[PDB]
Parts: C-alpha cells; structure tokens; sequence
C-alpha cells in the first residue's frame, strides 16, 4: 500500500488535516493506511474513517443518480437514440463506487470488526457494514441483489442486537444506527411500515431518557432524534 | 431523499 | 492517453454529462482527450474545457490556501511543533496543482493556441494560458517565480493586444480577460493602481457600447460588469 | 477573494 512507509500517527494527523481542506479523498486513503497498521481504532478515529469514506461515496451516490434519471429519460416513448455513452458513463461511475464499497467492507472484514469487542466499536462498525452493502444494495439490478440486501439487512440486525443490549436508548451511535437501518426498510427493503414502526420506537424511547443526560449528551441525542422525526414526518 | 447519519 | 480509443463526439458528450453530475476531474479527462484528437474547439467546446478545469484547479487553490495558512499558523512564535506532516501534506496538494496548470499549459501549447486565428478562440486560449501561469505563480517561492508571473502577464497582455484591436468593449471574453488581468495585477504583480485603472477603463468603455447591443447579449455584458465593480469596490 | 472568470 502507497502509506505502508507513513508513520499511523501522520497519517492521523494528515487525514485531519484533508478534512479541514475538504480533501474527502485524500482523507479516505490516509484513513485506509492508519486502518492497515493493523492497530484498533479509537473513537476519534473510528469517526474519522467513516467520515472520509461517507463524503467519498456520497458524492459518487449523488452522480450516479444524476446520470441514472437521465439514462431512464433516455429510455422513454420517444426519446432521440443517442447511443451509449449514457450507459457506459454511468457504468463507469457506478463501478468505481462499488470499488469504494468493496473498499470499506474490506477493511471491516480485514480485520476491523473481528477484533472490535466493545459494544461502541463493534456496533459503528457493523452499521458501517450495513451501511455499505445498503449503497451495493441503491445500484444492483442482477442476480446477487437479494443476497446484497440480506448482507446489509444481517449487519444492520447484529448492530441492533448488541445496541439494544449493551447501550442507553439515547446512544448516539444505537440513534444513528436506528435511523439508518429504518431507511434500509423503507428505501431498500419495501418495508415502509416496518422503516415507520422503528423510527417513531426509538425516537419515543431515546425521549424517555433524555432526563439522565448532561447538557452536552442531550444536544447530542436530540440532533439525531431531530432526524427520525424528520423521516417519519416525510414518510406519513 | 431521507436523512441517514 | 486512456480516451484515445473513445470517439471525439463521445468524449464531449461524456463531458457534458460529467457536468451534470458535478464530477470535474472526469470532465477534465474528456475534455483532454478531445483536444488531443487534434481538430480544433468550437466556442462551446471551448467553454467545457475551460469550466472543467476552473472547477479542478479550484478546489486545488482552495485547499492549498487552507493548508497554507495552518502551515503558517505553525511557524508562529509560540506554536507547538507538530513534525513535517502539514509542510509534507501541502506540497502533495501543491504538487497536484502544479500537475493540472501544466496538462492545460500543455494543452495550449500542443497545439491549441497556434491553430487559433480567430479573435474569439485565440483570445479565449491566450487568458486560459495567464490565468493557469497565474495559478502557478500563487504558489512559487523560488528562482524560477519571476520568470513565471512574467510568463502569465505575456499571456494576457498578448490576450489584450487582440481583444482591444479585434472586439467590442463589451465582448464577455474580452471582460473576462480583463477582470482577470486587473486581478493578476492586483493579487500577483503588486501593481494595485494598475488592477484599479484597467478595471475602471473596462467597466467604463463596456457601459458606452451597452446600447449597441440585444437584450441577452446586454444580461451577458453587464453580469461580467458588475464583477468588475465588485473588484472595485473590494479596492477602494 | 477578488472574482474571475
Ligand atoms: C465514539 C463514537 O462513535 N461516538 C459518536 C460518533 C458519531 C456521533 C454523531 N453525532 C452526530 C451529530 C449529527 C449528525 C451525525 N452525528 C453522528 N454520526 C453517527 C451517529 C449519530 C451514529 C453512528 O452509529 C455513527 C455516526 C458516524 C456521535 C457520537
Ligand atoms: C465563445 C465564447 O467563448 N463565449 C463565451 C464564453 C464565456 C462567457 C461567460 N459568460 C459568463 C457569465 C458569467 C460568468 C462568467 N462567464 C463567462 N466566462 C468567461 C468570460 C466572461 C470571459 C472569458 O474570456 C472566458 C470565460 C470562460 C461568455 C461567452
Ligand atoms: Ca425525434
Ligand atoms: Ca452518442
Ligand atoms: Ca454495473
Ligand atoms: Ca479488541
Ligand atoms: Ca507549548
Ligand atoms: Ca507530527
Ligand atoms: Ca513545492
Ligand atoms: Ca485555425
Ligand atoms: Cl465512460
Ligand atoms: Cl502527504
Ligand atoms: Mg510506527
Ligand atoms: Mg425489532
Ligand atoms: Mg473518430
Ligand atoms: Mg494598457
């Protein structure tokens, strides 16, 4: 690997460093080469990896839908044959974010997950496990797309098995993974019901506990309930 | 689209 | 080049795609592998490889700038030393920009700007061969920064010789490459009082030739105006 | 910043 000479510690620091700059890329590789010296990751830098990589494949998310409703335009009644550069740009962009998918899953896989014991680590990264095979799950039309949904549904189901044991019902980590494991079901899944009865659960049961909270945990808590709410207010 | 975190 | 083997019509067809999906850097790609299919641009064409690289070597001079000043912030008295990672991270952001300047330099250079007669185009290459010698003198601190802020003032002083003898006043590129070279003037050769009269004279001599024009090509003149009196305000 | 184009 191009950082296997770079000490962890600067490629924590220059992955900090590109976030400041907006430098998502730069961020993500630096965050793969501290991942493969093979040490366990603290929260801080847990938060760091998945930051680089969420920007990444968002951005790449974002452009595949672009080039995917004018793809879909183009196969309209009517619409002028332009050829396939359509296809094959969407291809191209398509295959280069199931690259950063395959990317990430490996780094879970190798060895990240295996190693992580502690509810908060291994919860963030079975989400973030879930959550990658969620972004597979958005762009597979063949015969490997149950199997992609069931991966991303099976992660999402072992985060909320230790979240629900292990942490207070107004965890950040136990919200967010919540949040976006009811998206799963309504997005991915076809189960807006299902992504409906989760979200208004976690959102009335984070509340019951906001009394046991500082001031700053509060905030926190609260930021993610906001977004349930925001979903469910969208969704009913 | 929905907000996920 | 890896476009070589995908047509010309193709690779502009992929740029305006790419644009659409805010994805720059494969805008870029395509466009250089347009251009060196050898046939001249048309004013279109022109204008997807020019906003292509804007848009890279943008988010390039942002960053450096970012990096910069932590940089130095670092060497302040007082200021705890950190190691070589923000000197070592901005220089691999420097180094990147100094790549994209000299592929479009190079562009220019093989064969753009000696195929261009007219006015429009040869102008139109001549500002985009200022404004990246321009990006290049941002950044150099050595024997060689001279040589390269007098490389860009030749450019567009070339630029302005055209578009004076051969353009109305209020021909947006002959704008543009006057707010530009006021901006040379002002940010790179230390010569305010020169940024400050060129951008007044443009300004002025576009408003007395207003009248001669239709109602879009006076909303196109009038919009690069208003930069103009921008800078001016900034200025003064 | 002062604007270009
Ligand atoms: C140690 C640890 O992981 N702690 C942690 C990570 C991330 C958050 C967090 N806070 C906020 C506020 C607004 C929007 C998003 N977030 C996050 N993001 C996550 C959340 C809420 C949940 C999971 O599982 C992962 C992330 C990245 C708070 C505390
Ligand atoms: C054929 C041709 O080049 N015509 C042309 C190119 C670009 C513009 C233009 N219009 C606007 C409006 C708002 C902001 C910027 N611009 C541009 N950009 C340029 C300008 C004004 C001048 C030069 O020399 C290059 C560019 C890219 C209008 C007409
Ligand atoms: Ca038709
Ligand atoms: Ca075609
Ligand atoms: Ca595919
Ligand atoms: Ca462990
Ligand atoms: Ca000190
Ligand atoms: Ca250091
Ligand atoms: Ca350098
Ligand atoms: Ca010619
Ligand atoms: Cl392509
Ligand atoms: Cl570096
Ligand atoms: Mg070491
Ligand atoms: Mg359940
Ligand atoms: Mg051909
Ligand atoms: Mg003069």
């Amino acid at each position: 690997g191009a950082m296997g000479s770079m000490e962890r510690a600067s490629l924590i620091q220059k992955a900090k460093l590109a976030e400041q700059a907006e430098r998502y890329e730069d961020m993500a590789a630096f965050m793969k080469g501290a991942v493969e010296k093979g040490e366990e990751l603290s929260c801080e830098e847990r938060n760091l990896l998945s930051v680089a990589y969420k920007n990444v494949v968002g951005g790449q998310r974002a452009a595949w839908r672009v080039l995917s409703s004018i793809e879909q335009k183009s196969n309209e009644e009517g619409s002028e044959e332009k050829g396939p550069e359509v296809r094959e740009y969407r291809e191209k962009v398509e295959t280069e974010l199931q690259g950063v998918c395959d990317t990430v899953l490996g780094l879970l896989d190798s060895h990240l997950i295996k190693e992580a014991g502690d509810a908060e680590s291994r919860v963030f990264y079975l989400k973030m496990k879930g959550d990658y095979y969620r972004y597979l799950a958005e762009v597979a039309t063949g015969d490997d797309k149950k199997r992609i949904i069931d991966s991303a549904r099976s992660a999402y189901q072992e985060a909320m098995d230790i979240s629900k044991k292990e942490m207070p019902p107004t965890n950040p980590i136990r919200l967010g993974l919540a949040l976006n494991f009811s998206v799963f079901h309504y997005e991915i899944a076809n189960s807006p019901e299902e992504a409906i009865s989760l979200a208004k659960t976690t959102f009335d049961e984070a509340m019951a506990d906001l009394h046991t909270l500082s001031e700053d945990s509060y905030k926190d808590s609260t930021l993610i309930m906001q977004l349930l709410r925001d979903n469910l207010t969208l969704w009913t | 689209f929905p907000a996920t975190v």
